[PDB]
């Protein structure tokens, strides 16, 4: 019969999708491929290119800043930025900080179309007279591309940083025994999806199944030979 | 000058490469089998890939 | 022009400049041993009409397989305080170059228990032996070494 | 611990005092003896083999340190402990002859 | 496992499979529920592992955990070199080392 | 690899004879730009390239398949060397 | 794969008809690969259980979770009725398909151990 | 981008299919499920029961015939028929033979909508004065159902036979790293398919991916209960 598909979510971070009943072994047949395409091909965010006023290179020491630029950048990779516009392929977030405060991701200068999903994310500790001008260039794409690949040049001191695009942090799935069959040995598939919040687990599941389908009708009319 | 390397020169490299073999050497050389012929296969990364059977 | 970019004033590379193998860290010019251009050579010299000039290029260019960003800058010139340079030598110029090295295929890894190893191909997070909570493993070592 | 201590690759507190500043250059401490002593931090110094020698401060501004207490780590130090490699999740098993 | 059931999950079928074949070879005491067999397997260091390529579980249980692992001095970056035609020694024409 | 290598081993008594044969034949082929070949358009060893499937530039392989056919004759003191190379150039420009 | 399992749970238990051994397996009194005596013949539970007309069927049953490659069963292979394991037939077919002739392959391989 | 799909087949039995070039990780993503489906899904043929004369037991020998009951059962498991109508979920085939005869599957008495695609097969060898009458029951099913699962007596001493349902013999795919220009890492997916000939591997494949996308379309309507 027709399987009953239920979606139980939590926030923008977590989601759980239950499908049951299903054929014997099919819970894996479905669950695993979606997990793969999830963890890999889901289109992401997470910046590109960072600049600081006095910084000529990634290892420079910024006065008034306890963290070196490499640890700050290390924390800039952990920054989850969401676009509200599907039309925007790029943007630039500006951040300015002064005095004995602690600079975090929620202290960025706000702009249209962009939002920080983790305002409590620690960027740098600023001491007395510490003044940090910073601008991060956030592009968006799919997968994991190191800084050593993409070129920028956007300004003389601009620094390339590693980019983790895929909004999906981790995906698990559990195949169990469903009470919802005519017979025994039927699978209940449970898809557990953990994302950063740039994209809800439900959306991720949607475009994952979509990509899988697109790759599925790649089987059409081939060219034939008979040895 | 200028490591401009482009798909043209790589495919050309695989044009001169094809069918030809190179000798692989492991020190200390004891047997003659310490040197064996294999093929160029262009692969990303700086490490040479060797067959698991000839290791012995 | 384009190869002289980061060389700003005295012919030394600026701070924070990426240097590719073959790129010039510092420029230097040493007068060539005076000799004739060969007949074909001077035919070329005449064709392009470019003046065969005096000095020749001795500049230090970063060795192949090596490259990175410029952090440190040091110039010791003679006739200046705090420094005594050996006879015959005018000035020494030294450049610090730092490199960012991520784990690569072929790099070495080992534990405290004496298990050696080379990195053999890295694997995408997609396919990994993972836990039921979706947590993937970070290595996959071989038991046969034990 | 003692490895990172006796290696002298880390900065400690010579006496009792308080941290009056951090940043990645100078960690200044006002000691109980009344003297204000700043500790210059070596950042990214080339070694013999080329491995970078770096010191990352862990102290908040304004907390009172004990004597012999840690200020900044070494290249191979984590909160006063020797950090050589990293802790990773290993699975012991054959994988595709790789 | 307490957190596993706290999130509303029982024991996975694939885990029952691995536990079964581990029971036949006698890695776990027969007659005991899958929880207690997964328990007996866990303290052995071995847990159930799913292949990320397939999604099917590995036949036998596999020890996993945290190991302290070290990157060392030798790298391909430094140690990879090839040469066609370079400088030669003055005395004898052999290439340099 | 080099298919037919067993039969190639079977073609001669000593292997080094075979190696000499393949070497000299590949030499002739490189000399005349594959126009002295005894092969036929279907038998020609084609290298696969996205630009198109071309003639394999490797002369060794060509010689291998060539001797595999059997249309080639080899031996000691078979023909005078001088006249050999002479008319060898006479046939193919 | 080529290694075969033996369990001691059955422990050479004797049955008049294969049905008793069958039900005894259902109940869990006698193990799968455990050597037993059915009628006057000596056999195993799995040997009566799984009887295949061809390697493909065997591998289908195995890959579907009904059987493991290390279990001793009965199978019809190359015109012969054999008591062996699915993984072993798998091995033979690997060698045969590698060489291209399964006949001479089977001729030179030891299927006993 | 757009992958090339090619198919090299042989007869109605065997087939080979190559999808290439393909993005990394997708080769397995497609490979495993279709493999699991082809064996566990595709609808079919495959006799369930067999009734025979003067034999009340599955191991008991048959006078007049060289092969015992078991061998005959096996040869019947090898037999492959085809229904000419979707309406018929089951049928019954009959056979009767006497005297010295080589009894094939072609000597099986025909039926209305039942067509035997295996005319030349060895069923039994009948000696002098050999008497054989049998009625085999061929049903329609999927995957593999053992005689243990469903035992069937619609006849007094009917012998339940292992029914090998799926028309697909064995799948056994492969993935390998292929190159286009720059990148040497791409998934060349080579999927081999063995079938009995009731359906050509091409049909089995297309049908399989149809089943797959049918299962993928099962994610449509979410019902949200938020924990």
């Amino acid at each position: 019969k027709a399987p009953v598909f239920t979606a139980t979510t939590q926030g923008d971070h977590y989601g759980e999708f239950v499908l049951e009943p299903l054929e014997r072994g099919f819970g894996v047949t479905l669950g695993n491929p979606l997990r793969r395409i999830l963890l890999s091909s889901i289109p992401g965010t997470a910046v590109t290119s960072v600049y600081i006023e006095d910084v000529l290179h990634e290892f420079s020491t910024i006065p008034g800043v306890k963290e070196d630029v490499v640890e700050i950048i290390l924390n800039l990779k952990e920054l989850v930025v969401r676009f509200l516009d599907p039309k925007m392929a790029s943007t630039t977030l500006i951040l300015r900080a002064e005095g004995p405060k602690e600079v975090r991701a929620g202290d960025f200068t706000p702009s249209a179309d962009v939002e920080i999903m983790n305002p409590d994310l620690h960027i740098a500790t600023l001491e007395e007279g510490g003044k940090l001008y910073m601008e991060v260039r956030v592009d968006r794409g799919v997968g994991y591309v190191p800084a050593e690949r993409h070129g920028i040049k956007d300004r003389i001191n601009a620094i390339p940083v590693d980019a983790i695009f895929s909004p999906v942090r981790r995906v698990a799935f559990q195949v169990e025994d469903t009470r919802l069959g005519q017979r025994t040995d039927l699978d209940k598939l449970t898809l557990r999806i953990w994302t950063d919040g740039s994209v809800t687990p439900l959306e991720a599941l949607n475009q994952a199944v979509a990509i899988l389908k697109e790759h599925l009708n790649y089987f059409a009319n081939p060219e034939a030979s008979l040895l | 000058r200028q490591r401009d390397i482009k798909d043209e020169v790589w495919d050309a490299l695989e044009e001169v490469i094809h069918g030809k073999v190179v000798l692989l050497n492991r020190a200390p050389t004891l047997h003659r089998l310490g040197i064996q012929a294999f093929q160029p296969v262009l692969v990303e990364g700086q490490s040479i890939q060797l067959h698991p059977l000839v290791c012995e | 022009e384009a190869a002289l970019r980061d060389l700003d004033e005295e012919g030394i590379v600026r701070i924070g400049a990426e240097v590719k193998p073959g790129d010039i860290l510092v420029g230097r010019t040493s007068f060539k041993g005076e000799q004739e251009p060969s007949p074909e050579e001077r035919l070329l010299r005449s064709i392009f009409g470019e003046k065969a000039r005096d000095v020749k290029d001795t500049s230090l260019r970063v060795p192949p397989g090596e490259g990175g960003i410029v952090v440190g800058r040091l110039r010791l010139r003679r006739g200046d305080p705090g420094v005594e340079l050996k006879p015959g030598v005018r000035e020494v110029v030294r450049v610090f170059v730092a490199q960012k090295r991520k784990l690569q295929v072929g790099d070495k890894l080992a534990n405290r228990h004496g298990n050696k190893g080379v990195v053999a191909k890295i694997l995408p997070v997609e396919d990994m032996p993972h836990l039921p909570d979706g947590t993937p493993v970070d290595v996959i070592l071989n038991p046969l070494g034990v | 611990e003692r490895v990172v201590r006796d290696s002298l690759a880390a900065l400690y507190a010579e006496e009792d005092g308080e941290v009056v500043k951090v940043d990645g250059t100078r960690i200044a401490v006002r000691y109980e003896d009344g003297r204000l002593v700043e500790h210059p931090l070596r950042r990214y110094a080339r070694s013999n083999q080329g491995t970078a020698f770096d010191q990352r401060p862990r102290v908040r501004v304004g907390q009172r340190v004990k004597k012999g207490d840690l200020l900044a780590d070494g290249p191979a130090s984590e909160e006063g402990f020797l950090a050589l490699g990293q802790n990773v999740l290993v699975a012991i098993m054959p994988f595709d002859g790789y | 496992f307490g957190k596993r059931q706290g999130e509303g999950f029982g024991v996975d079928k694939r885990e029952k499979e691995v536990l079964a074949r581990a029971e036949k070879l006698g890695l776990v005491s027969p007659g005991k529920s899958p929880e207690e067999q997964l328990k007996e397997l866990f303290d052995l260091g071995k847990v159930v592992l799913y292949d990320g390529r397939t999604g099917e579980p590995f036949e036998g249980p596999i020890v996993v955990g945290q190991m302290f692992i070290m990157k060392l001095y030798h790298m391909v970056e430094d140690k990879m070199h090839a040469r066609s035609t370079g400088p030669y020694s003055l005395i004898t024409q052999q290439p340099l080392g | 690899a080099e298919p037919g290598i067993d039969k190639l081993f079977g073609m001669v008594d000593s292997k080094y004879r075979l190696t000499v044969v393949v070497a000299k034949r590949a030499q002739q082929l490189l000399r005349h730009r594959f126009k002295n070949t005894v092969l036929e358009p279907e038998e020609r060893p084609k290298m696969r390239t996205l630009e198109g499937l071309y003639d394999d530039p490797n002369a060794v392989t060509w010689a291998m398949k060539e001797l595999l056919t059997g249309r080639l004759f080899f031996g000691e003191n078979l023909v005078p060397e001088d006249r050999l190379q002479k008319e060898m150039e006479r046939l193919y420009p | 794969i080529t290694q075969v399992r033996k369990e001691k749970k059955g422990a050479g238990m004797a049955f008049a008809t294969p049905e008793e051994a069958l039900a005894a397996y259902e109940r869990g009194e006698v193990a799968l690969n455990a050597p037993i005596v059915v009628a006057g013949r000596e056999t195993s539970v799995g040997r009566l259980k799984f009887v295949f007309a061809n390697p493909d069927e065997a591998l289908l049953a195995v890959a579907h979770g009904l059987l493991d490659l290390q279990d001793v069963v009965t199978v019809r292979y190359l015109g012969r009725r054999l008591e062996t394991s699915p993984g072993r037939i798998l091995f033979a077919r690997i060698v045969g398909e590698a060489v291209g002739d399964e006949k001479v392959a089977q001729e030179l391989i030891q299927m006993d151990v």
